[PDB]
């Protein structure tokens, strides 16, 4: 129903920083939900692994949460007027190398559980080389 | 019980209900283009309301044409409704659009058509030609919903009066006059009203929202005006003064449905009462198995702001909880900066309340009022909803060509979608105001005749499977007419969807 | 059934029911005067709220003395509540909160409105702060964010009451969700038999206009239908231009909603949720309300000192007023926050010890007689404890009021 | 509520119920004539019982042939049942028809196959051959129904035992003996049983009353004993000892029906408990939807007097109130002076007690036992009965080929007649043992194929019209299968009779 469109992966230097962006179109007309109604999660899947919670943001931006690994380094924010979610990554280290996804849940509140999200971005590669 | 249900609710679990309630959207400057109407249909509209208290037959022909077009593009069947202007001592067309009145001021109140638009802070026009002969010096004139009262001082001329302004007020063009003394003897249908109704019958509208309905005789007059060319169009009585509340039982019996016009009601009755009045009118409508619609004052503020007040949202949710089949927007979608968004909020509110209501309570309540022995027809629909609950059916499929059966099933208020397979497009269009119902058209000419009722059943089940209602192994409930009934459906079938 | 009740409602019949819901008023510039306080009290207020987010210790001492004075003049027991400041713009008890809470305990406030309550641990920190001098004061936990709703069950077991700050909730969660959250929390409290209050966004437009909007009015009515014990005014009575008319408006809405609700649904719902060996306390209470329905009593007189019984009878939502004859004045004041209860005070020192339990009963019947509830010939349900039981009500009498 | 019903009863009002319970008559000397049988059928017999405890294949062949001829004359379908002799010790035959004993006598009990017809006060024969090897000195041997007790004193020969009589009781002939001593190794189906079962199968009986059923595995042994030719014949397990009550759940599951033999039961268990066991067994059968029959001690005094006792009448009435499907007459109809009269009394008691029962209690109690999500099959049957109640239907008409549906509708215990239209005469005959059902036969070969299921419905409606059940204007509930599936009925219609 809602579709997400990612942008912003690449290669970066240990300690550098990137900005991941996710842009949203469409609606679940059945429910009346749009990007602006839906909480957004960011997850990462490192090579060979499953896909783990990184951070999440409620529908209107009033609540966020982060895994400890990235607290103080990562910042999730959102602009509902531009239908966009952002994941700002600072002091990147080799352990953040992975593919990164945004996903949208049909709830005002976010989850750390991947199966609880309804729509996904298609994923972007982030590689931190020192 | 609601109590047990309520203590089980969670703000954190997504809801899962297929929306039962229906949304009526008024059309105007923000939503008359075909692209607009398409986004309104995508974002929840079931009926397009044409508000005839303004605009020309050209403006409304554009709406009719454009909605039939957007619908076609989308393959939907959208109801069109005509809201009558209605008997109303009215007044407007103020020079520059407006006039401001201060207390102590004196103003000319005229029934001369020469000032019909050149209405200024000194002389304006009132549409009733018998006003000088009915209001005497001393009594008042309630202008714009009892907000601006005038005290008559003299019959200045043959058809003008000089009056004393009580309170300050900003009077915009075309505001209603509400002469407190009665003996006005207002008709059921102005001469404009009548003409408009022939225009509607001529263009094929599906329902009339008849305005300011006070007695049952007047609903009958509306019917008469619609003629035989439109003996089949729904009449939805607009209850907007205390007379209509008073005679709600007669009116309900003579109408096809009811609209509760809360803000009009609010000028004659106090708000704490209007609440009660809505509970009574909706519930009577429920019991009668007639559509009832909540209208005036819904997400009003969302006409200009991107989100409503919580107060307003609870207001809508209350209408649903109370029993309403439909909610109507009026200007939120006509002149509003957020038409689609307001429709989608209505969708979210409807599903939340629906998920928040104990699914069985209304069924059990309606059933307990039913006198015994029930008719066959009544019993067929009652026990179809009952069988649904009992086998946890996921859809009821009723084959009805007029829509009666689907309305009777919706009265028993099942907890699943009702799918109506009909042979008539008018029935698709008109079912848009009946809770839980979705229609499916079988063009007999372009296919078989389906005497064995089998491709129509397939059409229904196919719809349910593609719309996510039902899957392989789910149970469904089929209600239809047998080979041998004068009319009405008397057969029911409990089927399982096959892979 | 509610459906059947609705279909026979009429907007034209005068409604006749004794207001069971309670109104809390916040005090500020428009209402601190003793005369103005008297006017609030006559026009339906039962508890005075002190907002410790603004105002000095001297300023609230002023309001405490003034309400005590105006109440004394009218012969009423009005409660006083201290609304904590909270950790606003994380801990549970700010240092300021600690000093405010001891000020309230030393000055004799009846209840705390603990702000920003998220876990049950924090409400217990508040109870610790209250100390032994405030061992018996009500802790009303204010739910104003998502952790509050998530943990509502623990918070309810630890609190004496709950308050739904719907405006505060609306900042983190969408409005339709606030609607659902309010129903959840009210009814969880209803089952728990603890008072629940609705707080923000009530008749806010009446702060400056002489009448509110119809949407506002149905929002209040919908709190009442949802099950709330009390509604609370905020700026309406503190800064507002029409404090007396808005309290009266709350009274008319409360009565109309009460008369529009079906009298037995609550009782049947609460009762059927009970487990099949009931305890004798719970049994006496439910069956009193039940007996009241079966005999159409116009009053239930309960003899509680702590008010426990009165709360328990209230949980079963009877048709008629509940008169509590108590000997502790703080119970008179705290009971103003429970639905349908009205306390009558019996001074055990100034009047002979009512060891028989018989003069308190008469006191109650006389109160019910004068208020207008009961008239010679009417039945009443009397609920108290016997000469020898372990500190709870266990017997129930059914009385026909006689000319006296 | 039964209380509410009770206090409204009147002894002076004529009853107007259609008899729903069914009557089984055993056939013997008073009734084996074709004319006698026609009179029993007119009088209300539904199943003719053959006690294979006595009688030759030539005799029972005659009973079989006569009941078919009599039914053919009356245009009826009567079920024939075969009651096994069973694994029950029997006491040879006694010369001059009788012989009496006094306590302190000494009598020989031999198993030498001789003396089988001689049988004197001094020495008589018994069925068990290893009786000399099992019952040891002092052992207690109970004859008739425990009435006589004997103590084993002497060893005598390999064939004979000398026993002390501890009585005062006169024996009648070929009586049974139930010795309490264990090491009996009771069979399930004796060689005599087996050949009798084949005779029944080969001659086409409708049902087996299996005697002395103790375990479920016994019921399976009986099933096995009927070969592919006898897979359609019902087995009704006769519960007549404490083990029978002990295993009633397994035995109900394994059987097609149960017969409560209360006399046989009273020999091992105290009366008071038999009363209770009867309530228990009957009710478990109701909940399982399988027929249950009450059989012994019915109107026994009517074998020789033209009036039963009041306690006997209440005993019958109690069985009906209790929930019994059928009541069964034994000697009263086989060797009795008043066969037609006692059948007519059974008809009268049934009607009276059915009419004093509260119409709705059983439907509600069974429905509340049902786990929710119901099967479609179960939903269809229960819902047809509740439909009948709500429309005050005068008949349910079900189209069932095996009759499974008709039994499932009867389980919900409606208050009107059930008409089952079948294409199988075996089904017409076997449904004679379920409450409220009446079969109508459709000869596929004689008429069309009724693919539409229309001729049959007509047959049913026609029948209920001629029967006196329905008139033009009344409502009927019709349950059948749709033309897209097979196996079980899943479709229902509510029809007003026209004429």
């Amino acid at each position: 129903q809602v579709q997400l469109q990612e942008s912003g992966g690449g290669l970066v230097q240990s300690g550098g920083s990137l900005k991941l962006s996710c842009a949203a179109s469409g609606s679940n007309f059945s429910s009346g939900r749009t990007f602006s109604t839906d909480a957004i999660g960011w997850f990462r899947q490192a090579p060979g692994k499953e896909r783990e919670f990184v951070g999440g943001i409620s529908w209107n931006g009033g609540i966020t949460d982060y895994v400890d690994s990235v607290k103080g380094r990562f910042t999730i924010s959102r602009d509902n007027a531009k239908n966009t979610v952002y994941l700002q990554m600072n002091s990147l280290q080799p352990e953040d190398t992975a593919v990164y996804y945004c996903a949208g849940r049909d709830s005002w509140y976010f989850s750390k559980v991947p199966d609880e999200y309804r729509y996904w971005g298609q994923g972007t590669q982030v590689t931190v080389s020192s | 019980s609601q109590l047990q249900h309520n203590i089980g609710l969670s703000i954190f679990e997504p809801v899962a209900k297929h929306r039962a309630n229906r949304i009526i959207c008024t059309i105007g400057p923000s939503t008359q283009s075909v692209e607009a109407l398409k986004g309104l249909m995508k974002s929840g509209m079931s009926v397009a309301r044409m508000n005839f208290s303004h605009g020309s037959y050209e403006y409304h022909q554009t709406t009719i044409n454009n909605v039939r077009a957007a619908a076609a593009e989308l393959g939907l069947h959208i109801g069109i409704a005509l809201d009558t202007k209605g008997p109303e001592i009215r007044t407007g067309l103020f020079k520059d659009g407006e006039a401001t009145y201060a207390p102590g001021d004196t103003v000319l109140v005229t029934t001369d058509p020469a000032f019909e638009k050149i209405g200024t802070k000194e002389k304006f026009y009132v549409d009733y030609p018998q006003l000088p002969n009915v209001v005497r010096p001393g009594g008042l004139i309630y202008v714009d919903d009892g907000v601006l009262t005038l005290r008559v001082l003299s019959k200045e001329d043959d058809c003008t009066l000089k009056c004393h302004v009580n309170n300050h007020h900003r009077l915009t063009d075309r505001k209603g006059i509400n002469l407190p003394g009665c003996e006005v003897d207002l008709p059921a249908v102005s001469e404009k009203d009548r003409k408009d109704l022939q225009f509607g019958v001529e263009q094929g509208v599906d329902m009339i929202f008849a305005s300011f309905i006070r007695t049952a005789d007047q609903v009958r007059e509306v019917r008469a005006a619609l003629g035989e060319k439109g003996k089949d169009t729904l009449i939805i009585s607009k209850i907007e003064n205390h007379q209509g509340v008073q005679n709600i039982d007669a009116i309900i019996e003579a109408s096809d449905g009811i609209m509760v016009a809360r803000g009009d009601l609010g000028v004659e009755i106090p708000a704490e009462k209007v609440v009660v009045a809505q509970m009574c009118i909706i519930s009577k409508c429920n019991v009668a198995g007639k559509p009832v619609i909540c209208a005036t004052q819904m997400l009003e503020s969302m006409t200009t702001n991107p989100r409503p007040t919580r107060a307003e949202v609870t207001d809508v949710a209350n209408a649903v909880f109370n029993g309403a089949d439909c909610v109507m927007l009026s200007g939120e979608t006509a002149k509003g900066k957020y038409p689609n968004e307001v429709v989608q909020y209505m969708v979210r509110i409807c599903i939340e309340a629906q998920s928040a209501t104990h699914d069985s309570v209304m069924f059990n309540s309606i059933k307990n009022l039913q006198k015994i022995p029930m008719s066959p027809e009544e019993a067929v629909c009652s026990s179809a909803v009952s069988s649904a609950f009992e086998v946890q059916a996921k859809a009821i499929l009723v084959l009805s060509n007029t829509g009666r059966s689907a309305r009777l099933i919706s009265k028993y208020r099942p907890n699943c979608p009702i799918i109506c397979a009909t042979t008539r497009l008018l029935t698709c269009r008109q079912l848009n105001v009946t809770r839980s119902v979705e229609s499916v058209y079988y063009d007999v000419d372009a296919h078989g005749e389906d005497n064995d009722r089998e491709k129509r059943v397939q059409l229904g089940v196919d719809w349910a499977k593609t719309k996510g209602y039902v899957s392989a192994g789910d149970v469904m409930v089929i209600v239809h007419a047998d080979h041998s009934v004068k009319g009405y459906p008397n057969q029911t079938r409990l089927v399982r969807v096959r892979e």
